[PDB]
DNA sequence: CTAGTTGATCTCATATTTCATTCCTACTCAGGAGAAGGAGCAGAGCG
DNA sequence: CGCTCTGCTCCTTCTCCTTCCTCTCGATGGCTATGAGATCAACTAG
RNA sequence: AUCGAGAGGA
């Protein structure tokens, strides 16, 4: 629909002028957002007018002419031959789910990753709009790579659900029931969109809202709507506010502010670390944190992979060591004398950043330099470094035993110094065909990657941690090396899960390289005990165990 | 934005208004004498803009 | 509209230019800058009135330049229209598009919206031509056009107009 | 302790270094105290001006600008001052040579 | 870069003048230089350092 | 003309809950003149 | 004649204030910052 | 380079 004024075009034929040639690209932004408002020109494909949503609805009219199971077969207050075709602790989520539903408040579900966190959810929602009669709106936010998930299941499950790719669609809101979009297309659509008051909202990566300050939370926070859920991956990783910011916007009214949180609701000393009047070292900080994890457990589900996943193979917290070389550690200790310049200096390269000098040091000292190229033909040496040595050693032994071994490194230079060691500088790793991967790398490519690793003839596939969600598939892995401490444990968890998917029935061996006396293994402690708060606010058990942190947290710093 | 209580609002309202009204005029007769991190006192515009090497 | 306004520009001269002759280029100069010029305060410049008995002033020697600056007066003929003013034109070229006519130095232009609602345009005449109505308006014929806006250009000044009316129709 | 003194050994050292070097007679947190010119570079033009440098003096009452009767060659500077080596400009009868 | 309009045909392989050269005018007598960024390699595909 | 691919850019981000503290340390070294603003007071008109 | 009012006087606050040139010595160091992920544009070819 | 300080000169 071009509906650009005809006066401006025969002004043009009067005395053409080129350097208006950027009003046409306003032109075509207005024709873009028109579509997204209220028309399509190709875009139907994604799940819009002339799919499912409007003109495939016929395929499901004859085995159900809009009476579902949910309405004609088994037909009560919710579906039956779903829930037939749910499992174990499906059926009850689903029934929670409609007493959260009752109480028009909102919710947050999860289980542990491989257990389905995209299905159940679908099924409620369908309930809700037959059985339960719910005409909607019903809105979905995730990546795009898993909106066509989403989709997927929607039209295999229930066709006759109205849902839609807000990726690049049109109608939308023009037509008549359910919305798919990005967070990154949320925070776009900043419009009136954000006053629809999408009455079933639910967030697929909670994850991705943990930080009340990020744009992303705050975004979603303002779409306010009587019943909210998140649908994170994964529970609480680095802070409790975190979880006080999932459950403002699912709950804002059943919890303290970030005051009240901060300062009360805090499993550290702020709560009474030491409730038990004991020593400041927070072991028994129970009976308050307790009672919060009591208090949210009625908003809360989780289904352990070994509840019905029992089959996965042994795992292993085989954490490797290694040595400071003496070139390594006359660095190190050049750097510590002279770091000092602030003390701090705000960090910026001292003591924040100056572990990533440190890093650098245990890593790569043979090319510590953004100019490596000066370096590059004689360097890397990996006699600067005893963990690329102890790397080759595992590498050669996995290789002569045939495991597909999986690499996790840190910032992309790492990434190709290890490439460029194993292919030239050691011609024993040269033996060993080897597979590379990048957040550069292209999606088509990433995917291809994968499948090839899942199925590789080759010897060991290198990694970065950060790229890529839980849904990389690596089940091919036979072994896992991590290369240095991968900051939050949630991304320890899924560099060993790339391996641990639903299946990989051969046990995988996963190591943590380490350097004996270094920082790293203060960064280890550190993320050890965000671990022990994790349990402690998930399962509250009685543990005493606790890094005395009054003094460590200094001592971490160098 | 977030409804934060009544005195923390007054106290950030003080708190920009004296960065203002030094950054205009960095001596008000008063003690605030705002000063640089390196411990130089703020070069305000008025001080650009008045006595000998003043800019008149 | 046409209509006579006073005019008074500002001319340089380069000193080496300075002789018996002055006063003739200074009229060259101005009558080649300013004829036919396009001004968003007086629209076109049309003619330039008693060539003849010019009032020159005489002007005064820069202070650190030898250049002297002449502020010449004049009486001078210029057009400009009106919204909502009724103007005769005559026409230029028809499309679905829209349709324009031209005035003087101006072309008026008319919107989808501002011909009447049963003048539809007939790509089929040749040449194209508003044949839906009883009023047939072709490209070489005379229209009266009424103005509701003027088109500011650097260039150029244009207008729009409208044919609405019985009494806006070809002449 | 061993150690943890040798810390702030690095504040005597530099203390001492900056009050010397630049003539801040303070902490050299933001000149306050200040007097500066109390370490001056020895000057070396001729033997004259090294031997009248190193014998040198200096009134910080007058820094401020006054004109009164200080900055005079009271008569109890006498066999104690010399009554003729002064400089001229501000410091003239301010700074007195032994 | 910009390195300076003077003479550097007086310097030694060390950047520095030996004794009894004759200086004048702003001819160089250190010659020293900082290998420090841009670090791009599009430099490296010009001039080497 | 346009859909595809890929480079390029924009935002993400949040800290993690924390030791912990002294306190603040004072000598050298301004004052001078003028406007401003309050405070008191005394008398003059009122009731 | 007591009340009140008001200007008149005096007494603290309370700031705000001084040609041109040349050397040398030194103390500032920089007040933001993960790369990924995702989106947009730019190049390219039919 | 910057700012600050001191020294001296007309």
């Amino acid at each position: 629909d071009d509906e650009e004024e005809e006066n401006d075009d025969k002004i043009l034929k009067e005395l053409e002028d080129l350097r208006f040639r950027g009003q046409p690209g306003e032109a075509k932004d207005d024709g873009d957002e028109l579509y997204y408002q209220e028309r399509l020109k190709k875009w139907v494909k994604q799940r819009s007018c002339g799919s499912q949503r409007s003109s495939d609805l016929p395929e499901w009219r004859r085995p159900h002419p809009n009476i579902p199971d949910a309405k004609l077969n088994s037909q009560f207050k919710i579906p039956g031959e779903i829930y037939s075709l749910l499992f174990n602790y499906q059926k009850t989520c689903v029934q929670w789910l409609y007493e959260l539903y009752q109480q028009n408040c909102g919710g947050i579900i999860g289980d542990e990753m491989g257990l389905g966190k995209t299905i159940q959810v679908i099924a409620f929602i369908a309930a809700l709009h037959h059985s339960g009669l719910l005409t909607g709106p019903v809105l979905i936010v995730c990546p795009a790579t898993v909106m066509k998930q989403w989709c997927n299941e929607f039209q295999h499950w229930w066709p006759p659900l109205r849902t839609v790719i807000l990726h690049s669609m049109g109608s939308g809101m023009a037509s008549d029931h359910i919305l798919i979009t990005t967070y990154v297309g949320l925070r776009i659509h900043s419009d009136k969109l954000l006053k629809v008051k999408w009455q079933y909202a639910v967030l697929d990566e909670g994850h991705k809202i943990r930080n009340p300050d990020s744009e992303i939370s705050l975004t979603c926070k303002k779409l306010k709507t009587h019943n909210r859920i998140i649908l994170s991956g994964t529970p609480i990783q680095n802070n409790l506010t975190e979880l006080w910011s999932l459950f403002d916007f699912i709950f804002p009214g059943k919890l303290g502010t970030l005051p009240v949180f901060q300062q009360q609701f805090v499993i550290p000393i702020n709560i009474g670390g030491y409730a038990n009047a004991t020593n400041i070292q927070v072991q028994t900080g129970y009976k308050c944190a307790v009672a919060l994890r009591d208090l949210i457990s009625p908003y809360l589900l989780r289904r352990v992979k070994a509840d019905v996943a029992k089959d996965l193979p042994q795992k292993k917290e085989m954490v490797l060591f290694c040595k400071l070389t003496k070139y390594q550690r006359s660095k190190y200790l050049e750097f510590l004398h002279s770091s000092d310049l602030n003390q701090i200096q705000n960090g910026k390269r001292n003591v924040l950043f100056g572990i990533d000098i440190l890093r650098k040091i245990c890593n790569h000292p043979d090319l510590l330099d953004r100019d490596t190229k000066r370096h590059n033909p004689d360097y890397g040496d990996p006699k600067r470094s005893g963990k690329m040595q102890v790397v080759k050693q595992l590498l050669l032994l996995w290789h002569k035993q045939g495991y597909k071994a999986l690499l996790f490194t840190q910032s992309r230079q790492m990434l190709d110094i290890l490439e460029e060691f194993i292919s030239t500088k050691d011609p024993d790793l040269s033996h060993l065909n080897y597979l590379r991967m990048d957040g550069t790398t292209n999606i088509k490519g990433r995917q291809s990657l994968v499948d090839r690793f899942n199925n590789e003839s080759f010897d060991v596939f290198l990694l970065t941690t950060r790229v890529g969600g839980l849904g990389v598939n690596l089940t091919g892995a036979n072994r896992i090396i991590i290369f240095d401490p991968d900051w939050n444990p949630s991304t320890d968890m899924q560099a060993r899960e790339r391996a641990w998917r639903i299946g990989q029935k051969r046990e995988v061996s996963i190591y943590r390289l380490m350097v004996g006396g270094s920082i790293e293994e203060k960064i280890y402690h550190r993320q050890i005990f965000k671990q022990f708060l994790t349990n402690r606010i998930l399962t509250d058990p009685k543990q005493k165990r606790f890094f005395k942190i009054h003094e460590l947290h200094d001592l971490f710093s160098l | 934005h977030n409804g934060a209580p009544h005195h923390a609002i007054e106290e950030a309202e003080s708190l920009l208004q004296f960065h203002v009204a030094t950054y205009m005029d960095n001596d008000i007769a008063g003690q605030p004498q705002a000063l640089q991190k390196s411990g130089r006192p703020v070069k305000s515009i008025r001080a650009r803009l008045k006595g000998k090497e003043g800019r008149i | 509209m046409f209509f006579i306004k006073d005019l008074s520009l500002n001319i340089t001269l380069h000193p080496s230019f300075f002789g018996p002759r002055m006063k003739q280029y200074l009229k060259t100069k101005l009558l080649e800058e300013v004829e036919g010029s396009c001004t968003g305060k007086f629209g076109y410049i049309l003619c330039v009135l008693d060539y003849d008995n010019i009032d020159i002033q005489r002007g005064r020697i820069l202070p650190t330049d030898g250049s002297a600056e002449f502020n010449v007066k004049y009486r001078a003929v210029v057009f400009k229209p009106f919204k909502g003013e009724v103007v005769d034109g005559t026409v230029v070229s028809c499309s679905q598009h829209g349709f324009e006519v031209q005035v003087g130095p101006m072309k008026v232009f008319v919107t989808k919206h501002l011909m009447p609602q049963d003048l539809t345009f007939n790509a089929g005449s040749n040449p194209p031509s508003y044949q839906s109505s009883e009023d047939v308006i072709t490209i070489k014929s005379r229209i009266r056009v009424k103005i509701e806006g003027c088109i500011s250009q650097v260039s150029s000044i244009h207008a729009i107009g409208s044919i609405k009316e019985d009494y806006l129709g070809a002449i | 302790f061993n150690m943890k003194l040798a810390i702030n050994a690095k504040t005597i050292t530099s203390g001492l270094k900056y009050a010397l070097a630049t003539g801040n007679w303070g902490e050299q947190k933001k000149a306050m105290s200040s007097r500066a010119g109390v370490s001056q570079v020895l000057n070396r033009y001729t033997y004259s001006s090294t031997l009248s440098h190193l014998r040198r003096t200096n009134t910080p009452i007058g820094r401020d600008g006054k004109l009164a009767k200080p900055r005079q060659l009271h008569n109890t500077h006498w066999g104690l001052v010399c009554p003729a080596e002064t400089p001229e400009g501000q410091a003239c009868g301010l700074v007195k040579n032994l | 870069l910009r390195m300076k309009h003077g003479t550097y045909d007086k310097l030694d392989d060390d950047g520095l003048i030996a004794p009894g050269v004759r200086v004048s005018g702003e001819d160089v007598i250190i010659g020293k230089t900082t290998p420090i960024s841009p670090d791009e390699e599009e430099l490296g595909q010009r001039t080497a350092y």
